[PDB]
DNA sequence: CTGGCCTATA
DNA sequence: TTTTTATAGGCCAG
C-alpha cells in the first residue's frame, strides 16, 4: 500500500472537515483500483486514532499511534474478505457492528475501513445499514468502490461521496516514465487500459502481466486472419481472465473506432494488431464480438463459482460462428 | 500371495488358513461376505476373542501400541480385524503395518478391509514379506460386461436354474448394486422351490434399483446408447447426486471431444489419443463418438452445457435435471 | 455534539414531516377515531421517511399527554424516544437479527407488560431481511397480539415478505418526495443552519436526489465540504458533474449524422473535461425526447431552449419518428447497462458506437 | 378496534364460502363418521384457522358432538376466548423442532380435563422440521379414541406424502369477488359505517381472493376516508384513478390521434397521477379487452360505467393489434426506471405506440 | 376410520403384494426364517400391515404358520395392540441412541409368552448414525428367540451395513383395479351405496396407495351424505386438483379458449403462485418434446400424468411445440411487468391463442 | 453447549 | 478420475 502524490489535495480537503469535527461519519470514496484510495484512508484513519496529532499529521510516539503501527489497535476494524474468498460475508460485518457498542477499548475514536463495498454480500450490506445510518459516537466509517451504482440503493444514501479523480494523462505518463522504463507508447497504453489511474497502470508492468498481454496479442494476430478463435483459449484461460478479456475487449473497440476514423485509441502501442482487426472483420461483427466479450466478463466476475474454461470455451466457439456470413448477431436487451 | 475372487475363497480357507487375510475392494457385498466367511471358519478353528479396529490417520501412535501388544501367547485364538482409510496405507500407517508383519501366530489371525491399493502401496516392503503367508481377495464389483457371468454363477451355487433372458433382466435392474441382486435370488428361491427362474416368473418379482456413477453416464453418451443414458440419469437423481458433479464430468469429456475433432483433420486419430494421455480402455469408445458427432453438434453440445450451468448457478433454476435429459439426447444422433 | 444534517433534521413531530400527507392523514385519523391497528407496515424507496414516521407513530402512542396524533416532544416519554433511550420502543435491526432463534426470543418477551409506557411497540426495520423461518414465526402473533402490543414494520422492499405477513398488516406506501417538496425543505434547513446558498443550486440538488430526502441531505452535506462553507451554484454543478448545454446536443447531432469520427472525438474532449457519463446519457435522452415530441406538435419545444431551438427543429424535421425511437431505446438500454461495462467511458463508447451504425435504412 | 379479528366467524353459519368443506364436516358430525386427522389448506385468509376452531368448538360442545355448537356452554365461550383447557393451539412455526413435537406426543396419552376430546390444532404446520413430521407419523395414523388432530397450512406440498396419506384434506378455495363484497357490506353495515357501493367492488377486487386481505384493506380505508368508506378514499389509497381518464387515453391511442394523447397526459400531469400507475391501468384495460374478444361474458362486473365503450373497442380492433399495444406499453414499463424522467418515459412510450401504429403510422419525412 | 378398521389381520385379507406374501408364507411353512426382514415401498401399500402379520404367523399358538388364525389369545392380543412379546418401536420419535441402547438391553432376556421376541421397528430411516451402529451390533449377532422387522418408506437411508443384514422386501404400488376392487369390497361390507365409476375415479386418484384411497373415500362419504356418488366424488376431486398445468397444455393445443380461461380460474381457487404455473407448463412442453426423440424419456416418475402425455406427444407437430414454448418463456420474462400476475398468465395464453397456428383467433 | 454433520433455499 | 456458494435451520453424542 503506497502513497501517491495526487492524494495531497484530496487529503488536505478531507481532513479539514474532520479537523473541525464536522467530518461526515460515513465516507464512501469512489476511486479506480490503484488510485491509492487505501492510503488516503489509512492517512485519515491514522489521524483520527492519534491522541497527540500535530495538525494533519499523526505523530508516531503516542500510545494510539504505536499500536496502529504494529497492526493491533483495538479500535480499528478492517472489513476485508476471508483469505481464501472474494466476498465479504455478513457474519464478518456483525462482529464489527457489535463490538462497536463497547466503549472504545482504548478510550478513543473507532474507525471501520470496509476495503471494497462491492464485495459486501447482499446480506452483509443490509446488516451494515442501521449501524451506518447512526453509529455510536466518535465512530468513523470509510468505504471504497469502483462503481457506487453497483452498490445497494439504501446504503449509498447513508454515505457522503468523495471522488478520487485521476491526474491528467500527461502527469500520469510523466509519473510512470520515472518508475518503469518502457516506450512512450507503452505507458500511454497501459495507462489507458487502466482507465486513467497510474500505478494501476504501473501494476501491469510489474507482474507476469504485461508479458501476458503480448501473448494475447501474439495469438490474436493469428486468430484474426485465420479465423481460429478457439485458439485464444490458452491466453484467456487463466485466473486473471476477467482482466485479459478486458484487454481483448479494448482491442475490439479500437478497431471499431478506426472504422469510424477516430483519433484516440486505447491500445496505442499495438496499432498493427488494431488495423488488422479493422481489416478482416466487419463493423457488424467487430461489434457483436465486443458485445459478448464484455458480457462473459461480467458473468465471470459476478456469478459465484462459475466455470471459466467452460464459459470462455463457449464464447470462443460461438464467436467463430458469428464470423460466418448471414448468422444472426446479438443485440442488448430491455 | 494367493490372489482370489470372493467365490473361490470359501475353498482356499478350507485347505489352509493363512496368517493374513486381505480384503481389498469397493463392493459392499463382496466385502461383508468374504469378511464373514473368514470370521466363521475362525471361530470353528478355536477362535473366541474377536477384536475390530478402524484405522484413520486418527489412530494415534498410542492406538497402534495397543495392537502390537494386542498379541501375546498363550491366549485362546483371537481374530484381529483392521479397517482402512480412503487413501489406503499412508506413510504414517505404511510403517505401523510393518510392525505387525512379524508377530504372526496360529493364535493371531489378521483380517484387513479397504479399497484397492496404488501400485507402490502394494509393493511397500511389509506387504510383500507378508506375501507367501497371506490370502488377498478382489472385491471390485463386476461391470456391465463381466456381470451376467457372475450372476449365472451365483445362480448355480444356490442351485437355481437361470434363463439367458432372466439373467439379462436381473443385470438390468441391479447393475452396480450387487447386494440387491443377491437378495433378488434369495427372494426368488423363497418364491419358487422349483429353482427354475423362467423369464416371466422373474419379471414379476423385480424392482428397478441400479447404482451408477456419473462416469457411467458419460460413457453411455460417448457410445451413443441413449435409452441407457436416460435410465442412468433417473437413477442418479433418486440417489441425490449433485448435478454439479454431472456437469463437470460431462465437460472433461465434452471439451476433450471438441478439441480432438479439430486436430483430427491434421494428425491421425492414434497420435492424438497419445498426445492427450487417453486411458487405453476409453480409446475405442472415444473414436466411436468422434465419428458420429459433427464439429457442430459438439458446439451445440458445449453451448447447451453452458446454458444449464448458468441456469444452475446464476438463476437458481430447477430445470437442471431435465436440461441434462435433453443434452443427453443431443449427444446421441 | 455534531451530526450530519441527514440525521439532525429527523422530523420530531408529525408537523415537521415533508409530504406523505396521505399516510400522516390516515395515521392521525385513526389515532383520533380510535381505530388503531396492531401491525402497521411502512414501505417506499430509501430515505422518504419510513422509519422516521414509525418513530413518530410510536411517540404518538406512548405520549405522557394521551394517545395523540400530535405528540408533544416534551415528556419523559417523547424525549426518551427521540434519543432511543425509551424502554417500551423495542427497535429491532431486522437486517442484523434475522435468525429465528432470535425472533423467537422477541416473541417470548411479548406477553410481558410494558415498563413505563402504555404500549410495548416493536419496531422491526429493514424487515424484509428476516429469514423465511423468522417471518413464519411471527405469523400467529402478528395476527393476534396482546392488547398492549403494537408492531411497526418498515422496509424498502415489501415484495420479499411472505404474502401471509402482508395479509396481516395495514400497508402504507410512502410516495417519493416531489422535486419541489425536497427543494423547499433544503431551503428551510440551510436557512436554519445559517448557511449561504444560491436558488438554482438547490434546483440541481432536488433533481439529483432522485426522489429521496436523505439522498438529498447527504448530497447537500457534500456540497458544504467541497464548497468550503457555501452551497454555491458554481460548486454543486462541479460536484454533481452537470452539463453545459452545447456538448450534449452536439453529440446527439453527430450521432444521427452517422458521423463516427466526431462522436468519438467529442466524447474524448468530454472525458478530458471530466463529465459524468450517466449525466450525458441522460441529457441525450432528454433531447431525443423533445425532438420526438415536437414532431407531434410544433408548440411542445420549450421557452427554455431558445439558444438551441434552431438546431432542435431541424433534427425534428429531418429524422423520422421511427428512427428516433430506436435511438432513444438504444441509449436507454445503454444507461441501464452502463455500470456493468469495464469503464464507465467504455460503456458510453459501446453504446454510441452501437447507435451510430444505424443511420441508413434501405 | 380491528375488523380482521373481531369478525372471526363464531358459527358455521357465519363462514363465507367453503360449502364443500362445511357440508362435509357437518354431514360427518351428525353422521358420526369423524376422522382423527383433518388437514386444512388454501391461501392466506380464507378461513382455515377459523374453520379449524369452529370444528373444535363443535367437537366439544356440552350439548353433544354437533355441527351447530351452541356458543354459550362453558366449553363454547371458553374456546371463543381461547382459554379452553382441552384445545391445544400449537404455533407450529415456534414449536418447529423435534424436541418440541416429542413433548406434544408424550402428553397425548393423558385424557382431557374438561372435554370429550383433547383437540390439538397445529397451525402453520408446514414449518415443522423433517424430523418432527416423522415423529408425528405413527401417532397420527393410530391415535387414542379421545384425541383429534387439526392441521392447517398455507401450502400442503411442503408436507411429506407420508403425512398427507394419513388425513382428510380439505382444500379451501379463494373467495369470489362477489362473496367478498357481500361480506364487506354486511360487516360495514353491522359496524355502522357509511359506504359508497362501488368502493366495495373496488376493495373486494384488490383483495385478490383473500377475505382477510379485504378486511385489512377496509380497516385502512375507514382510516383514510375518515369513518367513511368512500370511493375517492379507496381509489386514492389503491393507486386507481376513477376509471374514465385511463380508458380515454387508450381509446385516443388506438384512434391514432396525437393531440389528444398528449393533452390527456398533460391533464394526467396537473393531477400528479403517478406515472407507473397509469401505464398499468392501461395494460389492465388492454387485457380485459383482448379478454372480451375471446369469451364475451368475460368482461368484469366492476366496469359497468364503461362497458358501452369497452365492448366497442373489442369489436373494432384486431387481436394481433391489441397484443401489439400491450407489448409496447409493457416494455414501456420495463423501461420506465431507466428513462430520464418518469413522465417523459410514459410520454415517449406512447409516442412509440404512435410511430409504430398499425393503422395510421406517424408521418415519415 | 376406514383406514384403521380395514387393516388386514389375515394374509388372505391383504391386497396384491403377492411376491412378498408368497415368499413369507413359504419361508414360514418350510422353516426358512431369516433373523431380520426389511419392508419398503410407498405410503399406504401394506408395509407395516404385513409386518404385523408376520408377527402373528411367527408366534401363533397353532404354531409357525402362513395361515395365522387371528383368533387364539396371541393373535387377538396382537390385533388389539397389547402383546407382551411384540415390541413395536415408533422409531421416528425414539431415534436418539440413549433410547436404542435401552431398547436393546432387553433383547437378551427370553420372551415371556410366545416362540419369539419380535421387534417391529417402523419409520426406521429416522434413527441416528449412532442408533444404527447399535442396532447393527445386535443383527450381526442375533439372539435365537429374536426376530427383527424393519419398515420404512425410504430404505436408501439405512447404512449399506444394515441392508446387508436384512432380507428386504419391496412392496409394489397397488394397481388401479387392485385398489378399485378393495374399495368395492369395503364399501359393501360397511353397507354404503356407491356407483361403479365413482370408485374407478377414486382408485385412479389414489395414485397407487390403498391408504390415500380409503382416506379419500372417508372424505367422499362425507361430501355425499352417506352415499358415494359420481356426482359427488367428481366434485371433491376437482377440489383437490394438482392438475391445472398439464390440463392447460391439453386445453391450449386443442384451441379451447373457454376451457383455457376456465382452468385459469380453477387455478385461482387452488391459490396458485402464478410464475409457478407458467414454469410447470414450460416444463411439460419440454418433457413432451423429448418423448418425441425417444419413448424412454418418460419417468418411472410420471405414471399418473403419463398416459395423457404420450398421447399429447403423438398428436402434435414438433415445429409447433417449439412455437408454444417460445411464447410461454416470453410470457415469463414479461410476467413481472404484466399488471397482475394473473393478467400476465391470461394475456400469455391469450397470445398463445391468437397466434395459434392450427385453429387461430377470430378477427373482426 | 460444543463441534460434527445433514439439509433447504436462493 | 466424482463438486457452486452465502446464509439459514436443524439433529445428535457426550
Ligand atoms: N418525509 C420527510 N420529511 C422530512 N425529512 C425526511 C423525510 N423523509 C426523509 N427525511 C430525512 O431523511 C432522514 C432519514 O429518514 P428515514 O425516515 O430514516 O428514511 P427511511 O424511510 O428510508 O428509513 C431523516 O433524518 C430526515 O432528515
Ligand atoms: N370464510 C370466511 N368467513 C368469514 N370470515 C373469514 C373467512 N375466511 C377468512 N375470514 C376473515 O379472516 C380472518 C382470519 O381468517 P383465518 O381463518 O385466520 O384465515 P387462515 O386460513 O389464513 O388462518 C377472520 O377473522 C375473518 O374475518
Ligand atoms: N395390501 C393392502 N391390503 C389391504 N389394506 C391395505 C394394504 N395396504 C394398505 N392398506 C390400508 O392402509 C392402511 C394402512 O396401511 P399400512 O400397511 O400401515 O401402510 P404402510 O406401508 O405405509 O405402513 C391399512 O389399515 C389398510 O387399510
Ligand atoms: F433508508 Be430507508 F429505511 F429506506
Ligand atoms: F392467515 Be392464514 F392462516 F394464512
Ligand atoms: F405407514 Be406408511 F409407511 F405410510
Ligand atoms: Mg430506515
Ligand atoms: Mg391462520
Ligand atoms: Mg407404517
Ligand atoms: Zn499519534
Ligand atoms: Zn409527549
Ligand atoms: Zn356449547
Ligand atoms: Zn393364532
Amino acid at each position: 500500500m503506497r502513497w501517491y502524490p495526487w492524494l495531497r489535495p484530496d487529503f488536505e480537503k478531507l481532513v479539514a472537515s474532520y479537523q473541525a469535527g464536522r467530518g461526515h461519519h460515513a465516507l464512501l470514496i469512489q476511486a479506480l483500483p490503484g488510485m491509492g484510495d487505501d492510503a488516503l484512508i489509512y492517512a485519515l484513519s491514522r489521524y483520527l486514532l492519534c491522541q497527540q496529532p500535530q495538525g494533519h499529521k499523526s505523530c508516531g510516539h503516542c500510545r494510539g499511534c504505536q499500536l496502529m503501527q504494529a497492526g493491533t489497535h483495538p479500535d480499528y476494524y478492517t472489513l476485508a474478505p476471508e483469505k481464501g474468498k472474494n466476498t465479504l460475508g455478513v457474519d464478518a460485518v456483525r462482529e464489527v457492528t457489535e463490538k462497536l457498542n463497547e466503549h472504545a477499548r482504548l478510550g478513543g475514536a473507532k474507525v471501520v475501513w470496509v476495503t471494497d463495498a462491492a464485495l459486501l454480500t447482499d446480506a452483509a450490506a443490509n446488516a451494515l445499514l442501521k449501524t451506518l445510518e447512526e453509529p455510536p459516537a466518535e465512530t468513523w466509517f470509510f468505504l471504497a468502490t469502483r462503481e457506487p451504482e453497483r452498490l445497494l440503493a439504501t446504503l449509498r444514501s447513508r454515505c457522503r461521496l468523495h471522488y478520487l479523480a485521476p491526474p491528467p494523462e500527461q502527469y500520469a505518463v510523466t509519473w510512470l516514465s520515472r518508475e518503469v522504463t518502457m516506450s512512450q507508447d507503452a505507458l500511454l497504453a497501459a495507462l489507458r487500459l487502466s482507465a486513467g489511474s497510474p500505478g494501476a497502470a504501473l501494476a501491469l508492468f510489474q507482474g507476469d502481466n504485461w508479458q501476458a498481454r503480448e501473448t494475447l496479442c501474439q495469438a490474436l494476430a493469428y486468430s484474426v486472419p485465420s479465423g481460429d478463435w478457439y485458439s485464444l483459449l490458452a491466453a484467456l484461460n487463466h485466473e486473471q481472465a476477467p482482466a485479459r478479456l478486458h484487454w481483448l475487449a479494448t482491442l475490439l473497440m479500437d478497431a471499431l473506432k478506426r472504422h469510424h476514423g477516430a483519433a484516440q485509441v486505447t491500445n496505442v502501442d499495438v496499432p498493427g494488431l488494431v488495423a488488422e482487426l479493422a481489416n478482416h472483420l466487419s463493423p457488424s461483427r467487430l461489434q457483436a464480438i465486443l458485445g459478448d466479450v464484455c458480457h462473459i466478463r461480467e458473468q465471470l466476475m459476478s456469478v459465484t463459482g462459475i466455470n471459466r474454461e467452460l464459459l470462455i470455451t463457449d464464447l470462443l466457439l460461438r464467436i467463430e460462428h458469428y464470423l460466418q456470413p448471414g448468422v444472426v448477431l446479438p443485440v442488448p436487451h430491455l | 500371495m494367493i490372489r482370489l475372487y470372493p467365490e473361490q475363497l470359501r475353498a482356499q480357507l478350507n485347505e489352509g488358513l493363512r496368517a493374513a487375510y486381505l480384503l481389498l475392494g469397493n463392493d459392499p457385498l463382496l466385502l461383508q461376505e468374504s469378511q464373514d466367511a473368514v470370521r466363521q471358519v475362525a471361530a470353528a478353528q478355536g477362535f473366541e476373542e474377536h477384536h475390530t479396529f478402524s484405522i484413520d490417520p486418527n489412530t494415534d501412535w498410542n492406538a497402534i501400541f495397543s495392537l502390537c501388544q494386542a498379541m501375546s501367547l498363550f491366549a485362546s485364538r483371537q481374530t484381529l480385524l483392521l479397517l482402512l482409510p480412503e487413501n489406503g496405507p499412508n506413510a504414517a500407517i505404511n510403517e505401523q503395518l510393518l510392525t505387525l508383519t512379524g508377530l504372526l501366530h496360529d493364535d493371531l489371525l489378521l483380517i484387513v478391509r479397504g479399497n484397492k491399493l496404488s501400485k507402490a502401496q502394494e509393493n511397500a516392503a511389509w506387504f510383500t514379506a507378508l506375501a507367501n503367508r497371506s490370502v488377498q481377495v478382489t472385491c471390485q464389483t463386476p461391470e456391465q460386461a463381466q456381470l451376467p457371468r457372475w450372476v449365472a454363477a451365483r445362480a448355480k451355487q444356490l442351485n437355481l436354474e437361470l434363463d439367458d433372458a432372466a439373467n439379462q433382466v436381473l443385470c438390468y435392474c441391479y447393475e452396480g448394486n450387487l447386494l440387491a441382486l443377491a437378495q433378488a435370488l434369495e427372494r426368488l428361491s423363497l418364491l419358487w422351490p422349483d429353482g427354475k427362474l423362467t423369464l416371466p416368473r422373474v419379471e414379476q418379482a423385480v424392482n428397478d434399483a441400479a447404482h451408477f456413477t456419473p462416469f457411467h453416464w458419460v460413457d453411455a453418451l460417448l457410445m451413443g446408447k441413449s435409452k441407457r443414458a436416460l435410465h442412468i440419469l433417473q437413477q442418479l437423481r433418486l440417489e441425490g447426486s449433485e448435478p454439479v458433479i454431472l456437469l463437470r464430468t460431462l465437460q472433461r469429456e465434452l471439451l476433450l471431444l471438441v478439441n480432438l475433432k479439430r486436430q483430427s483433420a491434421h494428425t491421425p486419430l492414434r497420435a492424438l489419443f497419445d498426445k492427450h494421455r487417453v486411458w487405453q480402455n476409453r480409446r475405442g469408445m472415444m473414436g466411436e463418438a468422434l465419428n458420429r458427432l459433427s464439429q457442430t453438434q459438439l458446439r451445440q453440445a458445449v453451448q447447451l452445457l453452458t446454458r444449464t450451468e448458468l441456469t444452475l448457478k446464476q438463476d437458481y433454476g430447477q430445470s437442471v435435471w431435465a436440461e441434462l435429459e435433453g443434452l443427453s439426447l443431443l449427444l446421441c444422433h | 455534539s455534531y451530526q450530519v444534517l441527514a440525521r439532525k433534521w429527523r422530523p420530531q413531530t408529525f408537523a415537521d414531516v415533508v409530504g406523505q400527507e396521505h399516510v400522516l392523514t390516515a395515521l392521525a385519523n385513526g389515532l383520533s377515531l380510535g381505530r388503531i391497528h396492531h401491525a402497521y407496515l411502512f414501505s417506499g424507496t430509501r430515505g422518504v421517511g419510513k422509519t422516521s414516521i414509525a418513530r413518530l407513530l410510536a411517540k404518538g402512542l406512548n405520549c405522557e399527554t394521551g394517545i395523540t396524533a400530535t405528540p408533544c416532544g416534551v415528556c419523559d416519554n417523547c424525549r426518551e424516544i427521540e434519543q432511543g433511550r425509551f424502554v417500551d420502543l423495542i427497535e429491532i435491526d431486522a437486517a442484523s437479527r434475522t435468525k429465528v432463534e432470535d425472533t423467537r426470543d422477541l416473541l417470548d418477551n411479548v406477553q410481558y407488560a410494558p415498563a413505563r409506557g402504555r404500549f410495548k411497540v416493536y419496531l422491526i426495520d429493514e424487515v424484509h431481511m428476516l429469514s423465511r423461518h423468522s417471518f413464519n414465526a411471527l405469523l400467529k402473533t402478528l395476527e393476534e397480539p396482546p392488547e398492549h402490543v403494537k408492531f411497526l414494520l418498515a422496509t424498502t422492499d415489501p415484495q420479499k415478505l411472505p404474502v401471509t405477513i402482508l395479509s396481516r398488516c395495514l400497508q402504507f406506501h410512502l410516495k417519493a418526495l416531489d422535486v419541489e417538496q425536497i427543494r423547499h425543505q433544503l431551503e428551510h434547513i440551510l436557512n436554519e443552519e445559517h448557511i449561504a446558498h444560491e436558488p438554482r443550486a438547490l434546483q440541481l440538488l432536488a433533481r439529483a436526489a432522485e426522489g429521496s430526502l436523505r439522498d438529498a441531505l447527504s448530497l447537500t452535506d457534500q456540497a458544504i465540504a467541497s464548497g468550503d462553507g457555501q452551497v454555491s451554484t458554481q460548486a454543486v454543478s462541479a460536484m454533481l458533474g452537470t452539463l453545459d448545454d452545447d456538448q450534449a446536443l452536439s453529440l446527439v447531432e453527430a450521432m444521427v449524422e452517422a458521423n463516427g469520427e466526431r462522436v468519438m472525438a467529442l466524447i474524448n474532449e468530454a472525458a478530458a473535461r471530466g463529465i459524468e457519463w450517466e449525466a450525458l446519457l441522460v441529457e441525450m435522452l432528454g433531447l431525443l425526447h423533445r425532438i420526438a415530441m415536437v414532431q407531434l406538435s410544433p408548440a411542445a419545444l420549450g421557452n427554455d431552449m431558445a439558444a438551441i431551438e434552431l438546431r432542435m427543429r431541424e433534427l425534428a424535421r429531418t429524422i423520422p419518428p421511427t428512427d428516433i425511437q430506436l435511438y432513444y431505446q438504444t441509449l436507454l438500454i445503454g444507461r441501464k447497462e452502463l455500470p456493468y461495462a469495464p469503464d464507465r467511458r467504455m460503456g458510453v463508447e459501446m453504446t454510441l458506437l452501437r447507435a451510430l451504425a444505424f443511420h441508413p435504412r434501405m
